[PDB]
């Protein structure tokens, strides 16, 4: 709610108690410029799933800008965590590490 | 490659490789058709207005 | 509206800070043979929103 500033919504898809909140999670703010001025980082929480803990993660946004008009773009997901899961992979590397996928 | 331009031939879906190296296809706005390993889906209706 | 006379004015049609005939940014005068020789360049200003 201005030309050249942006607020953001968050939802947590699979707590079953996640009411899709109504409310603002994070303002990332613009200078007229259309370069990001502030709130490049944050911090915000997921819900608690099957008795195990509540995750809760950092997101950052940097070097983004705001256009003249027209092209609204985003398209990633990066993200340092993992499930847990299986292992069959053996490779020897040139140091003399191994590695495993 | 083929399957993914096949599919593009009827509805917009892009396709941007994602950090890990994996194929992410999305949509028309960021709704992201594929996120890693899994698909979302879709639905057919009769119109909301009409 | 004279010989060798010739007065500009210029409009942005994508942001529209561009106003009425105000102050005409430029004019120019010239020979008979044809030699620039008066208010060869100009300045204008456009609307922003970027």
């Amino acid at each position: 709610t201005k030309d050249n500033e942006w607020a953001v919504y968050t939802h947590d898809s699979s707590d079953p108690a996640a009411t899709a909140p109504t409310t603002a999670s994070t303002t990332l703010k613009f200078n007229e410029n259309g370069i990001l001025e502030s709130g490049g980082t944050v911090n915000i929480t997921t819900g608690t799933i099957n008795g195990a803990t509540a995750a809760t993660f950092s997101l950052s946004f940097l070097n983004s800008m705001q256009q003249n008009t027209g092209a609204n773009n985003i398209v990633a997901t990066n993200q340092n965590g993992y499930k847990p899961g299986d292992l069959v992979s053996y490779q020897i590397n040139n140091d003399g590490t191994v590695v495993g996928n | 490659d083929q399957l993914v331009s096949e599919l593009n031939k009827i509805v917009g879906v892009e396709v941007s490789v994602q950090d890990g190296g994996t194929y992410n296809l999305t949509m028309a706005n960021g709704y992201t058709l594929v996120q890693g390993s899994t698909a979302r889906q879709l639905a057919a209706v009769p119109s909301s207005a009409d």
